[PDB]
């Protein structure tokens, strides 16, 4: 008899991936999977300069809550910590190098409840209003005492690697740019019997590139 | 509120139960295709119309002898602007197809102008054997007669042979909705129709794809095609990415952005030895679709060649026999 932490505390993880450069048989008589998708990011920062589309859905799922559903959700997380019973806001936790990688303009990110993973900084370090954790226990710690409504993994590899290995994410909001980049950290391998992809939405186009958006949630058997 | 959600079980109390369905297919071998929740990316059009025929289609077998499982009206619409609709669920080539097209375009039909570009399209339709059976007797091997190409061009003229130079005879259509999209673009009246019926009897076999609608509206271009007959598992595919094609390529040369894509399908049917195959193809997840690009020097309709198109990002899974025959 158990319940799980992905589901009680709603952990989601959210990316965007392009192609690799793989130059050796980069085109002819290559086979595709969903792993063709699976550039992160180069040197520090993006391996694309702007795709305004993606920045647009990704901002709408962090920050969309529903506040007629939350009670639903505080009961369960109470009830599991075994308790009783501003505007809600979603929490986006990320790793150091991902959130150095940040304009300083848009830090910490607007309407949301900033986390950051990291070993070598302390709160100290930071001038922002974020919360600092160095330890994964740390996040369902928090979020046991946190008001939020849900808890999107924003990344960076490393993190994105523990997150899943550890099975915390109950669905990936996965967004496919359909073009190859320089990309020198990748997303990690999603385990098919794992993961499955439950929805794909509409194709679009945007500054030069199509892409969509998919959603993989975690199996049961 | 939960009152209404109560009436819908009322008006449903006619419909038929799902043994009664009609073809059974047994659909958990659509695992994949039946756990997804949402499919909204565009190829679900074309993989929804498969799903819809296997499940309530007609059987009918043809003149031949093999057999279909057919439905009547389908429609399906494609936003060029956003992407270039080549299937990803199996593998397609288009320079076979973009040929065909040129060679639509220079009003030929002369088969071996695809032939010697390796192109085999149109060889089987084009044998002496073929065209004997079409009561074509006193008809050249290869010599198509008067179909898409010769009528986009020369509608109405009399065809005599594959090598006759048709030149000011008949109507030319092609030209003349070029021209209603550039001084007229409002105009009602811009269709292209192959559907001679005149000259029916006289091609080698009448075109599948009746007629093309235009439709302008600010700076953008929209297209209808009709089918008449639409063969589900290994045509309508390469339809589909044909008309895409053309409807860039009449954009640009008026001057004009690629809007819509529309198909309708008048009789749509799959060929039951393609069953096997298009469940496999169900329940393989579509890849973002890829882009088309059209060289930006080409002004007139007539000046465009193979090199002058390029298929850019063209993610796509396993090649697929439609017919797994050996
Ligand atoms: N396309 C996309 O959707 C995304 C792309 N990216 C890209 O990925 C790259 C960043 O990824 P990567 O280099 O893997 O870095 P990460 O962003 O994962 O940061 C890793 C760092 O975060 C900290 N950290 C991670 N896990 C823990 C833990 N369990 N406890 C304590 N600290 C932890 C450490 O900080 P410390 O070193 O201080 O101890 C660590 O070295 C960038 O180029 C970024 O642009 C990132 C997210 C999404
Ligand atoms: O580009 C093409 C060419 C042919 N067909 C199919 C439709 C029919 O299955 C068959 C022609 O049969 P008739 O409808 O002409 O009788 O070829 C297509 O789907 N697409
Ligand atoms: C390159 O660095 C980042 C990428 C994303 N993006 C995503 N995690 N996902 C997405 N763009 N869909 C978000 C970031 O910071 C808050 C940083």
């Amino acid at each position: 008899m158990m319940e799980q932490v992905c589901d009680v505390f709603d952990i989601y993880a959210i990316c965007a991936c392009c192609k690799v450069e793989s130059k050796n048989e980069g085109k002819k008589n290559e086979v595709f999977n969903n792993y063709t998708f699976r550039g992160l990011g180069n040197k520090g920062v993006l391996p694309w300069k702007c795709i305004s589309l993606d920045m647009k859905y990704f901002r709408a799922v962090t920050t969309y809550v529903n506040e007629s559903k939350y009670e639903k959700l505080k009961y369960k997380r109470c009830k599991y910590l075994n308790k009783e019973t501003k505007k809600l806001q979603n929490v986006v936790v990320m790793g150091r190098t991902n959130w150095e990688s940040i304009p300083k303009k848009f830090k910490p990110l607007s309407n949301r409840i900033n986390v950051i993973l990291s070993r070598t900084l302390k709160k100290e370090d930071f001038d922002e209003d974020v919360y600092i954790i160095n330890k994964v226990e740390d996040l369902i710690v928090l979020l046991g005492k946190l008001n939020y409504y849900k808890c999107f993994i924003l990344g960076g590899s490393v993190v994105y690697q523990e997150f899943l290995e550890k099975k915390l994410i109950k669905k990936i909001y996965f967004t496919r740019i359909n073009s190859t980049y320089e990309c020198d950290v990748f997303f990690p391998e999603i385990n098919e019997n794992e993961y499955q992809i439950i929805s794909v939405s509409d194709v679009y186009t945007s500054n030069n590139t199509t892409l969509d958006f998919i959603i993989y949630k975690k199996t049961n058997n | 509120d939960d009152e209404e959600e109560d009436d819908f079980v009322y008006f449903n109390f006619n419909k038929e139960k799902e043994e009664k369905n009609k073809n059974s297919i047994h659909p958990n071998d659509f695992q994949i295709y039946n756990s997804l929740k949402y499919k909204y990316h565009p190829e679900y059009q074309y993989l929804n119309i498969i799903y819809d025929i296997m499940m309530n289609g007609n059987k009918q077998s043809d003149r031949t002898g093999v057999g279909v499982l057919s439905k009547f009206g389908y429609i399906m619409k494609f936003d060029l602007s956003q992407y270039f609709p080549l299937l990803t669920t199996k593998k397609l080539f288009l320079r076979g197809i973009i040929e065909e097209l040129l060679w639509f375009i220079r009003g030929e039909t002369n088969g071996n102008t695809l032939l010697n570009k390796n192109v085999r399209i149109w060889e089987a339709n084009g044998t002496r054997e073929f065209l004997d059976n079409r009561k074509l007797f006193h008809r050249e091997v290869n010599d198509l007669g008067p179909i898409y190409g010769f009528q986009w061009r020369h509608f109405g003229a009399e065809y005599t042979n594959m090598y006759d130079n048709y030149e000011n005879k008949g109507v030319d259509q092609l030209k003349n909705i070029i021209n209603l999209i550039k001084n007229d673009p409002t105009s009602r009246r811009i269709l292209l129709c192959a559907w001679n019926v005149k000259d029916l009897d006289q091609m080698a076999l009448p075109p599948c794809h009746i007629l093309c609608q235009f439709y302008v509206f600010d700076g953008k271009l929209s297209c209808i095609m009709y089918q008449r007959s639409c063969d589900l598992g290994l045509g309508v595919p390469f339809n589909i990415a044909s008309y895409s094609i053309f409807t860039h390529m009449i954009a640009q040369v008026c001057n004009l952005q690629p809007a819509q894509f529309i198909h309708v399908l008048g009789n749509a049917h799959v060929y039951n030895n393609h069953i096997d195959s298009l469940k496999i193809q169900l329940n393989r997840i579509p890849y973002p679709f890829p882009t088309l690009k059209l060289n930006p020097d080409i002004k007139n309709i007539e000046d465009f060649t193979i090199s002058d198109f390029t298929i850019q990002n063209y993610v796509h899974h396993e090649k697929i026999s439609m017919d797994m025959a050996a």
